[PDB]
Parts: structure tokens; C-alpha cells; sequence
């Protein structure tokens, strides 16, 4: 009945360390356990361990018995029933097969046999373990095209090409234009660089009544790009409507 | 594990119910300024006979725990057995059921008033 | 910012010893469901 | 079985904020101080040598020192401690000469 | 993994369907409880069932659990279109941890077809000054999720620079994918047009842009 | 009952993490003073 | 039909016995002139523990209704079952049995004192 948030997606070279966080709000942090579960594409979903803030007890899996440390900050009260806290995990000696998504999960109960069962979940911090360096994206504005002549509709967007590593979050008008947007999954090129595409469906009557700006945020490179998609299209099936 | 008076206030309702006899043992406890205590130790026993009279006119009389033939309505915060007795505290619970406490108190004393008259028939 | 000494109201002197105390009433009658019936 | 029935529990850890008439306690060597009842302690109740204290784990309750009624009951008690100690004392009405 | 589920299972709308979850006795099921999670790929899962047969808070009563001494099952009566995803089980106790399973991709049969909505984009003018060229072929709103994308350079098949992404499920209970073609700034000004075929259930769909126009 | 907050840093207002319960408060000498607080409880760690 | 406190004072003893829980719910109810109420709300609970102690030392304890193994003497106004419970009120009745109330009160507390000692034998 709360909310869990995780740190930004970071990139680490193998052999090094990484410390991913998980802060909580909307319940009592010391009454529930915090599991950690990871999912790579070569090993399926895999539980790692849990930890109890009130007691500090930990239980670790034999595979992660010897390379993960779990740590929990102290409880900061907010109300008589709700609080605010924090949970870290630190995995040493990274490997290629460690590339995947990592989650944090509030427990289910306080007493019983299903106490530590992961009930509430976070959002996930994708961990990429590669020797390659980080690359910034190249955002190209997609020229609008004709989707319906009789319906008076269309579709423009932005082309995020060549970036590393995942992910890339694309917004529009600082979070104002949210309907009709379709963001497609990236592709893994033979060079190892991803590249996704974003396109939003808008009517043909909207020209000098609204400003179109796509916001590509790529936090690993510390670069944000804001492109102005031109509402003048080139499709010959849509030029009949203007 | 005698935690003490109100020792299980953050413990689950299931966990706290083992202390029910530890909270009720210390519930009664055995010129001016000397009347500060008289008018207050009088208010300490009317608080007792107000609670005990509810326990009397229900199907309880005998103390601590006691069932009733009142079906629990789903609109009184529909939790489950493992969501109440293993994941909630008595303070947290009486917060959701503070609206319905007065509604419920009536049924117990009326469902019991039907049982006693029926008891006199079958004697 | 400047600060100067004060008092007058004598209800402040007690608070410096009663900051960590408060008063509640014990309500021992709580109802809760379980699968019992008489 | 699957249908649930109400049950009464007497002696639960359930409290709400309220105010009641508070009284005094003051050791027993303080009563040996005597000297014709110094300050307040007379028929006041002596403190038992048991000082009971119970840590309520997991509990978190919101205090408020600036809205606390033990103040208003302590101030007005000390106010009336004053006057009760002056009622049977010598009155200086003829000392305005 | 040491805990095995059914590889796949099908079911029609308005009906029921069952999933298996078994393995050796070291993990299941004597003196071992079972859980069930609805886990869409890319998103975060949702607890459906815990302690063998008990639903989670708020879970609709359309799920139910049943465990034996050798296997445990889950029946999703009244199937919804948003149920076509992956489901995992776990074998835990009060003390130890979770031993997950292999996964059951449930395909909900008896649904309506969806024709793909494809839109091909030519390389931008800023990319022709770099100079490069990338054809962006986006497929949207098709069911089931299995299309094939073939490229052609002036009505002749292409085998170089072709790449198409996996069919991914959207939030409107349809699937989506994307295909890209990497070409040089010379093959862009030498051929008369480029195309993007999207075969789907025998019915091939195709869109063509023209550098000459 | 009367609740005694038992942490070292509390500005007397808000939630208290380590709450304990007591029957009678500590010895509170009614010192009628102004400006300078006299013979009072000492604070813990940092001055409050 | 919740007629209210003493709502069935003119109703027959049979008719009034459905209200027994409505007369006993409001039987306990939860500087000078401020002592007018103190010396009177003290007299309000001694009146309660005087009645409850009779209910305790009889075979009742638990409230409202309760039988006894005392045979009813014919000289205590020999009416019939349909002459009392269908044609008389509690006020009208305790007028004929006001002479014998003290006589009867003894047997209940003595017939019960024989039952408990016999109960300790058979345990
Ligand atoms: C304030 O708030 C707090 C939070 O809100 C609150 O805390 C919560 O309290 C509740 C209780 O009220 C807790 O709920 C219980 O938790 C118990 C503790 O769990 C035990 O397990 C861990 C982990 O053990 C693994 O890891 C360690 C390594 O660290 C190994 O040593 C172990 O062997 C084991 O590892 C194995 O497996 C791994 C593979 O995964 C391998 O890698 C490894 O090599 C091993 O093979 C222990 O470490 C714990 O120890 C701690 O506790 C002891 C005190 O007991 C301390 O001394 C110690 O220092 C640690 O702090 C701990 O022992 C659960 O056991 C418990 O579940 C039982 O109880 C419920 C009812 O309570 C039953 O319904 C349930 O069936 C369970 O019953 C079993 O256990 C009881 C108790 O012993 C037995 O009596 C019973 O018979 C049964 O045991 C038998 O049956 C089993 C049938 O399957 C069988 O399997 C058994 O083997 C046996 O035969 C319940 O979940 C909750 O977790 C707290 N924390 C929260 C909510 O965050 C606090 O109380 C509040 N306070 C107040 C005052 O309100
Ligand atoms: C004045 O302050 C001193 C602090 O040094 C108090 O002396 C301490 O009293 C406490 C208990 O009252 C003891 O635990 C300490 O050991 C004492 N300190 C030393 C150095 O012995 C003294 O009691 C205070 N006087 C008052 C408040 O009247
Ligand atoms: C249960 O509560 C609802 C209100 O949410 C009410 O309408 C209904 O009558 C209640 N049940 C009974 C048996 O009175
Ligand atoms: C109790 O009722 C009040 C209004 O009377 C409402 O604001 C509150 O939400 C209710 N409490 C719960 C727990 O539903
Ligand atoms: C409540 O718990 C019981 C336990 O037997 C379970 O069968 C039932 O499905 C649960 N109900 C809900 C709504 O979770
Ligand atoms: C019944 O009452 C008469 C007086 O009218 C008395 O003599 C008699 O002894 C009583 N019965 C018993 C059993 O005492
Ligand atoms: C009760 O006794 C008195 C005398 O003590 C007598 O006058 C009266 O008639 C008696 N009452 C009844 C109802 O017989």
C-alpha cells in the first residue's frame, strides 16, 4: 500500500562494485522484509536474499552467499503508522551473465509462514555489465507521415539512434503530450549499440496551435536533448489535407 | 515472555492476544489536593463498570475472550484472517473500525437478548 | 537575528520537564473477526 | 468456517488521547523533611520503590509539548498550592500605616 | 532450474486453463508452500497466490490455487485479454527462500485478429549531412505476436543490413516490433525506392518510400 | 497511562520512535524562575 | 419494537420481559454544588453492586434471566401462569409480593449455597 523507487541505471566494468538503492514511503519500514530478485536473459528469474530492518537478520542464497552484502538504513518516522526508510544491496565481482534487471520488494506479512514473501515491488534498475564505454544518443526528428487521409490524422516522432547502454526515456513537451505516443524497443546492432524510435499520433489541424518538442534523457552520459519536430511533413498522402 | 503492561501495542493482534491478561490486570489496580485523587479514583472505577457492563450484557460475562453469533459485515474493512491477525496492530485496527464500533455494539447486546429468552423456553 | 531573555508566563517552566510526557486512556474493548461461533 | 463472526477482546493494547485528573507522588524521605508540611506533601501518596518502566517496542506515537495538558494541570495546581498555604497565615491588614 | 512448470498452455476466453509446477521432492511439495506471480516482461510482477490456495490482497476471485504432494496448479477462470503473459511459481517455507520455476507463457486463444499498422520513415536531412541513412520500419497493433520483416532494394531482395526487433506486447493487449535497415548515402541516391515487407499469417503487408520523390 | 519518549533528539513535537510507558513521571521540582531555567533535567548529547 | 427505558411498565410481565435489556442498559449509565453530583453518582453504583451481589450469590451471575431450584409457595398470591404473564404488570405484581420479597430472597441464596458444596463433591 506504498511505493518503492530505485537508483538510476548505471554501467559498471566487470570486477568492480555497484551499489543500488531502494527508498520506501507509505508504510512502516521496520515491519516488513526487503527481498532482492534479479532477472538476466540467460538464467531466468533468481532470488538473492532478504533482510529484516528491525532485527538486521539476513538470509542469503548459496550462489550469492559470497559476493553480496545487504545494508539497511535506520527508520525516519513521518506519521503514527507510516514512515520512510532505505535499503541498499552491493554485489561484488560482476560478470557478463550478471546483465539484467534488479528489483527490491517489500515483504507480505509481519507474522506467519509467508512473512518474507515479496508482495510490493519497485521499478527496477537495469544493470549492464560490459567492457564497452558509455555512448550518448543521436536524436533525429522523424518527418511526419500520412496515417489517414479521410480521418485527418498523422504521426511524427524522434529517432534515437546509436546509444549505450540501456535505457533511454523519451518524453514530449516536458510531460504534457502523453496520448497517442508509441515508443518502440531498441535493436541490438552488430556493433553493440541500441537504437529505439519514438512516434506520436496527432491530427493534421494542429500546426500553429501547439509546439512539438521531444525530450530524450540519457542519464549515463549526463546529456539531455530537446528536438523540435517540424509540423511540415513530406508525405504526399497527407499534403492533401493541408 | 511477560513484556508488561501494554507490552504488545506494536505486536500483531494475534501476537497481542497473548498479553490480554497483562493489560487487564493493571486496569483497576487495587482538605484539598487530597480530593484530586478521590474524584480521579472514582473516575477509575466507573470506567471499569462501564466496560464490565458491556461484557455482561454481551455473551461474555467471563472475561478476556468470548464469541458472539453476530455475522461480521464485509463493509467493516474487508480484510482476511491472515491480513488482520498476522499483519495489523490493535491500535491500527480500531482506527478503521472506529466508525463502526457503535453500530456493532448494538447487535451484540441484542443478539444476546434473543438468546436468553429462547433459553428460557428450552428449560 | 538577535535574541533577548524572557518569561512572565509561568507555564513555560513546566514544559521544560514535561516535554517527554503525554496522557492517554486505555480502551480495552476491541472487536475483531474470527471463524468462531457459539 | 468461511463466514466470519465478531469476537470481543477485553484487555487489548488500545488507547486514545484524553485528559484526566492527575495526582501526586513524592518518595518517603520527603515526608521526613516535615517542618510543618513544606510546600505540598501532606496526605499525598508516597512513591513505591518499584519504578516500573516498560519499553513499547515498534510503537511510534506523536507527542506535542506545546499542547500538553500536564502543563495546565501543573501550573494551576502550583497556583492553588500557593493559596492553600496562605489561608491560615497571619494577615497584615493593619500594616498599611 | 530445479522447479519445472508447463512449457506452454492455451485457453479460450470465458473458460478456464491450468498450469503445472512440479519437480523433485527437495523443492516440492511436501512441507513446501507455493506462490504465483503475474509477470509481464519489462514491467513489475503482481502477487496472485501465496500459501498454496490463498489469494493476495485485492486479487480478483478469478484465480485459485491447488497443491498436491507432487505438483501445484493454478486455474484462471474467466480469461481476460490482459492475462496473455508469463507466470512463475516459487517453492518457499517460513525459513528458507524462493526457488523459482522455468515460466509458463500463457496464450489466450479465441481472440480477434489485428492487422498491423506499419509506417516507414526515410532518413532525415540531418543524417544525410553526417552522412548516413537509416530506414525505420515500425509495426504496431498486431495479434498474435509473430511477423516477419523482409527488405527489398528496388524490387530485389536484400540480405545485408537487415535487423528487426522481437514482437513486444503493448498496454492495449496487442503486440509491437520494429525493423531497421542500414544503407549508405549512395545506395540511397542510386536506387529508385526502398520497401519494408511485414508478413503476418500469410498476409504480407508492405510500405515503400521514394528517394526520387 | 502516561507515555515517556526515550530518544536523545526530540523537539517535543512529532512522532517518537522509542516510546516507553510509565505510571508516574520523574521528580519534577517546581522551580519558579524566569530567564534562567534552574535545577532542570539535562538534555542528551547535543543541547536542545 | 424498542419502546425505550421502562417502555413496558404497563405492558404485561410477559410483554415486559422482552424489554429486560432496555431497562438494564440505562441502569448504570457510563468547591460545592460539584459535590451534589459526586455523593449522588456514588449512590448510583452502590445501588448497582447491591443488586449485582444478589444476582451473584443466587444461581444467576450471568444476567437478565435465571432459574432457581426453589419451589414457589402457594400463599404468595396463588395466581396461574396465564393470570400472571398475560394479565398483570411488574408494578402491579411486586405490590402483592412486597410482603414476601424478603422471605423469598433468603431461600435463593441458601438453596444455592447447598448446590455449590454438592458441586465440589462431584468433581
Ligand atoms: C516488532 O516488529 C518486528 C517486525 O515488524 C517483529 O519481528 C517479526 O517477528 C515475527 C514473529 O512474531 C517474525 O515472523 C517469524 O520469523 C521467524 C524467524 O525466521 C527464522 O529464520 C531465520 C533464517 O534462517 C535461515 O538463515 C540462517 C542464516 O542467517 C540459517 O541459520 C538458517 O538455518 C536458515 O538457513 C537455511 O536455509 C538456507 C536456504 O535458504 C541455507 O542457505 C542455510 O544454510 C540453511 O540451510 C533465522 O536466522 C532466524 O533466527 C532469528 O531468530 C532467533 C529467535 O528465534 C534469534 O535468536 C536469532 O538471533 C535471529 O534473530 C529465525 O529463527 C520464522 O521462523 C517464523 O515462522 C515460524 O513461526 C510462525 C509463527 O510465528 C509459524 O506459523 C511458522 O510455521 C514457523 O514455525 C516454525 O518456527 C517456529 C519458531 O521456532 C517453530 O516453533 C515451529 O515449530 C516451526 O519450526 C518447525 O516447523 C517448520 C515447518 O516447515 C520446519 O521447517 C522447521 O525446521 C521446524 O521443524 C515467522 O515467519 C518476523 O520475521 C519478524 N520480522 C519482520 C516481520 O520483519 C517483532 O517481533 C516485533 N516485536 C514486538 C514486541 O512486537
Ligand atoms: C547539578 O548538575 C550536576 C551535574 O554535574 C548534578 O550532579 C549529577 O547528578 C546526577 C543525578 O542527579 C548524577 O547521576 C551525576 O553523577 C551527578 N554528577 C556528578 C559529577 O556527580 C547535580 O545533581 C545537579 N543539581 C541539581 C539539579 O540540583
Ligand atoms: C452491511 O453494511 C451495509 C453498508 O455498507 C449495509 O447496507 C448492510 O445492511 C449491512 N448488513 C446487514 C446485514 O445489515
Ligand atoms: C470514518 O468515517 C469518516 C467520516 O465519518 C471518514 O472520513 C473516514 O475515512 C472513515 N474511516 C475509515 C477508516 O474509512
Ligand atoms: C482469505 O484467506 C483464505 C484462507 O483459507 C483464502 O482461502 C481466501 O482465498 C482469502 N481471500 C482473499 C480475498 O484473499
Ligand atoms: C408456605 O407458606 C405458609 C404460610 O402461608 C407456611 O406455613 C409454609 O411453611 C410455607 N411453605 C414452606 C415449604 O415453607
Ligand atoms: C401485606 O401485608 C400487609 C400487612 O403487613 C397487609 O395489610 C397487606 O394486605 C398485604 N398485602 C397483600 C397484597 O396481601
Amino acid at each position: 500500500q506504498g511505493q518503492l523507487v530505485q537508483s538510476g541505471a548505471e554501467l559498471k566494468k566487470p570486477g568492480a562494485s555497484v551499489k543500488i538503492s531502494c527508498k520506501t514511503s507509505g508504510y512502516r519500514f521496520n515491519f516488513y522484509h526487503i527481498n532482492w530478485i534479479r532477472q538476466t536473459a540467460g538464467r531466468g528469474p533468481e532470488w538473492m536474499g532478504w533482510i529484516s530492518p528491525y532485527s538486521g537478520d539476513k538470509n542469503l542464497a548459496p550462489a550469492f552467499q559470497d559476493r553480496v552484502i545487504m545494508t539497511t538504513d535506520t527508520e525516519v518516522p513521518v506519521t503514527s503508522f507510516t514512515s520512510t526508510g532505505a535499503a541498499y544491496m552491493e554485489i561484488r565481482n560482476l560478470k557478463f551473465d550478471d546483465t539484467g534487471t534488479y528489483f527490491c520488494a517489500k515483504g507480505l506479512l509481519r507474522d506467519g509462514s509467508s512473512t518474507w514473501l515479496p508482495y510490493l515491488w519497485g521499478q527496477g534498475t537495469l544493470l549492464t555489465v560490459s567492457s564497452a564505454s558509455t555512448k550518448g544518443p543521436s536524436v533525429f526528428p522523424l518527418a511526419p507521415s500520412s496515417k489517414s487521409t479521410s480521418g485527418g490524422t498523422a504521426a511524427l516522432g524522434c529517432l534515437v539512434k546509436d546509444y549505450f547502454p540501456e535505457p533511454v526515456t523519451v518524453s514530449w513537451n516536458s510531460g504534457a503530450l502523453t496520448s497517442g505516443v508509441h515508443t518502440f524497443p531498441a535493436v541490438l546492432q552488430s556493433s553493440g549499440l541500441y537504437s529505439l524510435s519514438s512516434v506520436v499520433t496527432v491530427p493534421s489541424s494542429s500546426l500553429g496551435t501547439q509546439t512539438y518538442i521531444c525530450n530524450v534523457n540519457h542519464k549515463p552520459s549526463n546529456t539531455k536533448v530537446d528536438k523540435r519536430v517540424e509540423p511540415k511533413s513530406c508525405d504526399k498522402g497527407l499534403e492533401v489535407l493541408f | 515472555v511477560f513484556l508488561g503492561f501494554l507490552g504488545a501495542a506494536g505486536s500483531t493482534m494475534g501476537a497481542a492476544s497473548m498479553t490480554l491478561t497483562v493489560q487487564a490486570r493493571n486496569l483497576l489496580s487495587g482538605t484539598v489536593w487530597g480530593i484530586k485523587q478521590l474524584q480521579a479514583r472514582v473516575l477509575a472505577v466507573e470506567r471499569y463498570l462501564r466496560d464490565q457492563q458491556l461484557l455482561g450484557i454481551w455473551g461474555c460475562s467471563g472475561k478476556l475472550i468470548c464469541c458472539t453469533n453476530v455475522p461480521w459485515n464485509s463493509s467493516w474493512s474487508n480484510r482476511n484472517l491472515s491480513e488482520i491477525w498476522d499483519n495489523m496492530t490493535w491500535l491500527q485496527w480500531d482506527k478503521e473500525i472506529s466508525n463502526y464500533t457503535q453500530i456493532i455494539y448494538g447487535l451484540l447486546e441484542e443478539s444476546q437478548n434473543q438468546q436468553e429468552k429462547n433459553e428460557q423456553d428450552l428449560l | 537575528e538577535t535574541f533577548r531573555p524572557g518569561g512572565g508566563d509561568m507555564r513555560d517552566n513546566w514544559r521544560s520537564e514535561l516535554y517527554k510526557y503525554k496522557v492517554v486512556k486505555i480502551e480495552p474493548l476491541g472487536v475483531a473477526p474470527t471463524r468462531c461461533k457459539r | 468456517a468461511e463466514n466470519l463472526w465478531v469476537t470481543v477482546y477485553y484487555g487489548v493494547p488500545v488507547w486514545k488521547d484524553a485528559e484526566t485528573t492527575l495526582f501526586c507522588a513524592s518518595d518517603a524521605k520527603a515526608y521526613e523533611t516535615e517542618k510543618h508540611n513544606v510546600w505540598a506533601t501532606h496526605a499525598c501518596v508516597p512513591t513505591d520503590p518499584n519504578p516500573q518502566e516498560i519499553h513499547l517496542e515498534n510503537v511510534t506515537e506523536e507527542f506535542n509539548m506545546w499542547k500538553n495538558n500536564m502543563v495546565e494541570q501543573m501550573h494551576t495546581d502550583i497556583i492553588s498550592l500557593w493559596d492553600q498555604s496562605l489561608k491560615p497565615c497571619v494577615k497584615l491588614t493593619p500594616l498599611c500605616v | 532450474s530445479v522447479l519445472t512448470q508447463s512449457a506452454s498452455v492455451s485457453g479460450s476466453l470465458g473458460q478456464s486453463v491450468t498450469i503445472s509446477c512440479t519437480g523433485p521432492n527437495s523443492v516440492c511439495c511436501s512441507h513446501k508452500s507455493i506462490s504465483w506471480y503475474q509477470w509481464p516482461p519489462g514491467r513489475a510482477p503482481t502477487l496472485i497466490i501465496y500459501e498454496d490456495n490463498e489469494r493476495a490482497p485485492g486479487i480478483s476471485p478469478r484465480f485459485s490455487g491447488y497443491k498436491s504432494y507432487w505438483s501445484a496448479y493454478l486455474t484462471i477462470s474467466d480469461l481476460r485479454p490482459e492475462d496473455e503473459t508469463t507466470y512463475y511459481c516459487c517453492s518457499y517455507t517460513h525459513n528458507s527462500g524462493c526457488v523459482f520455476g522455468t515460466g509458463t507463457k500463457v496464450s489466450v486463444l479465441g481472440q480477434s485478429k489485428a492487422n498491423p499498422s506499419v509506417t516507414l520513415f526515410p532518413p532525415s536531412s540531418e543524417e544525410l549531412q553526417a552522412n548516413k541513412a537509416t530506414l525505420v520500419c515500425l509495426i504496431s497493433d498486431f495479434y498474435p505476436g509473430a511477423v516477419t520483416v523482409a527488405w527489398k532494394a528496388d524490387s530485389s531482395p536484400v540480405k545485408a543490413g537487415v535487423e528487426t526487433t522481437t514482437p513486444s506486447k503493448q498496454s492495449n493487449n496487442k503486440y509491437a516490433a520494429s525493423s531497421y535497415l542500414s544503407l549508405t548515402p549512395e545506395q540511397w541516391k542510386s536506387h529508385r525506392s526502398y520497401s519494408c515487407q511485414v508478413t503476418h499469417e500469410g498476409s504480407t503487408v508492405e510500405k515503400t518510400v521514394a528517394p526520387t520523390e | 497511562a502516561i507515555l515517556k519518549c526515550k530518544d536523545k533528539k526530540f523537539n517535543g513535537t512529532g512522532p517518537c520512535p522509542s516510546v516507553s510507558t510509565v505510571q508516574c513521571t520523574h521528580g519534577i521540582k517546581p522551580v519558579v524562575s524566569t530567564q534562567l531555567l534552574l535545577n532542570g533535567s539535562l538534555a542528551e548529547e547535543e543541547v536542545m
